[PDB]
RNA sequence: AACCGCUGAAAGCAUCUAAGCGGGAAGCCCACCUCAAGAUUAGAUUUCCCUAAAGAGCCGUUGAAGACUACGACGUUGAU
RNA sequence: UCGAUGUCGGCUCAUCUCAUCCUAGGGCUGAAGCAGGUCCUAAGGGUAUGGCUGUUCGCCAUUUAAAGAGGUACGCGAGCUGGGUUUAGAACGUCGUGAGACAGUUCGGUCCCUAUCUACCGUGGGCGUUGGAAAUUUGAGAGGAUCUGCUCCUAGUACG
């Protein structure tokens, strides 16, 4: 995934989660709009 | 919304709360939870109401799974829960022989698996499991146990796959 | 897991038909007298008591001879304690014997000794320090520690700091050696490998802990 | 007339019982530390010994709020290089139970001679019994 | 120390330091800290009296 | 641990998480080797002895033990 | 800090960090496989020998799984060296009328200390351990150790 300091919404099948106090992004459409904050 | 919805019980089920410890009965088999501190079963005709103990939103979130779970259980000790997998490969096949499975999918040896007790598995063709299960999370956790020695490849889409479960197909040789 | 106590007799070789020399040295064992048993309710462990061995009774003392009279067995060398299970236990009773027949041809056992005493050494030799230079003007530091430690900070030699000291004379144990030969008539065990200590040195021979 | 001390002699120190079971580990510890210094006492005097034995069950119940079962953490340091070691509030009272009450109360006590002597007096017992039944300690609840 | 004896001996009878010392000026009772350490200390029924009459002026 | 989950609500969906249940590293804690009760919390077991005992030491002959020590063996009932 | 805290480099001996070089586990990939790239987790171990130059470095040769980046008085001269720099001799270029000068060069050129205390490595003596003694011991705890190549086979299979 991506770990940055700034995650967001690359489109539409993206979608925030939080898990463990720590912010995800999730994409059914594109594995590589997966995200983790840190 | 989920918690406000009453659990249905149809003429076989019975469900007896004693003690935080649900204890759902039926024709299939037996199944049984924790009831949250949270959250209240009341019982009446046919139907089973979940409330929140002290009204909150902690208390409305923990009797909604409540609900969700105790409905889980209802109809698979009714009719059961069934997941089924595809083994795509030339040489991918399983063979299911009392409580355990044997894969030959892709390694240098055959990976036996034995199932949890409460899955049972059965094989009509040699790449087809097919697991019938009394509840949901352990027959979810035996698919996904099964599924996760040899996931689906995007290449060429072979593995152990689910039933209803895309596959994303990637291109190999894109120039 | 219970072993047994020898003497290092020295080694010799053992040839095979193929034409191979087998490196072994030679365990005499005499009968390992059973003078205790230890178990969960006396002592909170299980264990086996063995003497060896023969002493004199001018240098038996009257503690010692008593407590090696309750088991009945006569008075060895030594005392040495093998610790044990509920399996180990199972047909060693007090005043019983352990011949060389606890270990079969072929099997890996663990040798312990006391090692040679190579006395007071420097680090070149206890921890393979390098030397310094020989020529090119070296002082008189050719066998020398060199530097202990760092400046100002942290200040202190760091402990476990490979120094000069008492070298040998400890107690080793080598893990995996192969039993060559067992002859319990003879009070004979040969095992392939070398053995700590020096040929007299009592041994305590135990079937393998890696296996 | 003047202020009299407590002369080590004349003092008696009396048998407790307290049951850990469910209480929160620094709460439980503050009013030990006061028993073991002898503070309840109107004889108290810094330099002597006035305090109570406390016999301690049920240690490896007591309980502490938050995420602090996980996440409270207890280091040592051997002596040598690197060797710093980390325990775990959790792994420490499955390893060790009486290990968490004792560094808690010996936080709260004296750091001298006197602190050693009476730290001398907690007796510390994972389960429901104890060995000081010839003591007769009376229930405290502390 | 006067004021670590007066504690203990209020808290033998149901009541703390600055509860009983405030009581003790709303009685209008002068009694220093020394005098009133050395009656708990060496005359537990007087401190109770004392105490009693601290606890009812509150 | 990262990571991957199962079931699952908050949030009719979805969701590894909030309740609950899994997988997962040369890392952590054990396991292996050595030391270890001055662990002053100084532990345990077996024997022996108490009007100078049971023992220990001095001394002597000494040792693949050793700087000195200590440790091991023996001192006429003896191969030191 | 000038009633003095010895410079650079080497040698010896280290110790810690992780911003990881290898090995370990992962996500993504413009990931078919083999190899990689990037990021996340990870500090347990491991992490070359030479030629040149006083070098550190750097270039290069040949390896290796890899040839890490750093902190520690740019770690370590009461542990060693003394090649460079930084005394007194001498010379060249240069500057100066000159005496002389030069982060210009060149050849040469004394490195002390028997360790009190802390530390550390070993090894003893004392006393204590609720009478003494001969042995055997449990283990609270502490230390050590922790690396990795290649071949064969699966299989010239999967993949192409």
């Amino acid at each position: 995934m991506k770990v940055q300091a700034s995650v967001k919404k690359i489109c539409g099948s993206c979608k925030v989660v939080r898990r463990k106090g720590r912010v995800h992004i999730i994409c059914t459409a594109e594995p590589r709009h997966k995200q983790r904050q840190g | 919304r989920v918690a406000k919805a009453p659990v249905t019980l149809p003429n076989g089920v019975s469900v007896t709360l004693n003690d935080r410890q649900v204890e759902v009965k039926g024709k299939n088999g037996n199944l049984s939870l924790r009831l949250h501190d949270l959250v209240e079963l009341k019982q009446e005709d046919d139907v089973v109401t979940l409330s929140p103990t002290v009204d909150s939103k902690e208390a409305m979130m923990h009797t909604g799974t409540i609900r969700a779970l105790l409905n889980n259980y209802v109809i698979g000790v009714t009719e059961g829960f069934e997941r089924r997998l595809q083994l795509i490969g030339v040489g991918y096949r399983a063979q299911a022989t009392g409580n355990k499975v044997t894969l030959n999918v892709g390694y240098s040896h055959p990976v036996e698996y034995t199932l949890p007790e409460g899955v049972s598995a059965e094989t009509p063709t040699q790449t087809e499991i097919v697991l019938k299960s009394n509840d949901k999370q352990q027959l979810g956790q035996a698919a996904a146990k099964i599924r996760g020695f040899r996931p689906p490849e995007p290449y060429k889409g072979k593995g152990i796959r689910y039933s209803d479960e895309h596959v994303i197909r990637k291109e190999a040789k894109k120039k | 897991a219970i072993g047994l106590v020898g003497k290092k007799c020295g080694m010799t070789r053992v040839f095979t038909e193929a034409g191979a020399s087998i490196p072994v040295t030679v365990v005499e064992i005499s009968a390992n007298r059973i003078t205790q048993v230890k178990n969960t309710d006396v002592d909170g462990y299980q264990a086996i008591q063995v003497t060896t061995g023969t002493r004199r009774d001018s240098r038996v003392t009257a503690a010692q001879k008593g407590h090696f009279a309750k088991a009945g067995v006569a008075a060895g060398r030594g005392v040495w304690e093998f610790r044990a299970n509920d399996s180990d236990l199972e047909g060693r009773e007090i005043g019983g014997e352990i011949l060389a027949d606890l270990f079969e041809q072929g099997q890996m056992v663990d040798v312990t000794g006391n090692s040679k005493g190579k006395g007071f050494q420097g680090g070149v030799k206890r921890h393979n320090f390098s030397m310094q230079d020989a020529t090119h003007g070296n002082s008189v530091s050719h066998r020398a520690i060199g530097s202990t430690g760092q400046n100002q900070s942290p200040g202190k030699v760091f402990k476990g700091k490979k120094m000069p000291g008492q070298m040998g004379n400890k107690r080793v144990t080598v893990q995996g050696l192969e039993v060559i030969s067992v002859d319990v008539e003879k009070g004979l065990l040969v095992i392939k490998g070398a053995i700590p200590g020096a040929t007299g040195g009592d041994v305590i021979v135990r079937p393998s802990v890696k296996a | 007339m003047k202020t009299l001390s407590a002369k080590p002699a004349e003092v008696t120190h009396d048998w407790f019982v307290v049951d850990a079971d469910g209480k929160t580990l620094g709460r439980l510890a503050t009013q030990i530390a006061s028993r073991l210094r002898g503070k309840h006492k109107t004889n108290y005097t810094p330099h002597v010994d006035t305090g109570d034995f406390i016999v301690v069950i049920n240690a490896e119940k007591i309980a502490v709020t938050g995420k602090k079962a996980q996440d409270k953490k207890y280091y040592r340091h051997s002596g040598y290089p690197g060797g710093i070691k980390e325990t775990n509030f959790t792994k420490l009272i499955a390893h060790k139970p009486e290990d968490v009450l004792h560094k808690a109360v010996k936080g709260m006590l004296p750091k001298g001679p006197l602190g050693y002597a009476m730290i001398k007096k907690l007796k510390l017992y994972a389960g429901t019994d104890h060995p000081h039944e010839a003591q007769q300690p009376k229930e405290l609840d502390i | 120390l006067w004021i670590a004896r007066i504690n203990a001996g209020a808290r033998l009878n149901g009541l703390s330091y600055s509860r009983f010392i405030n009581g003790m000026k709303k009685a209008n009772i002068t009694i220093d800290r020394r005098v009133l350490a050395d009656i708990a200390m060496h005359d537990a029924a007087t401190f109770g009296a004392l105490v009693e009459k601290a606890k009812a002026e509150l």
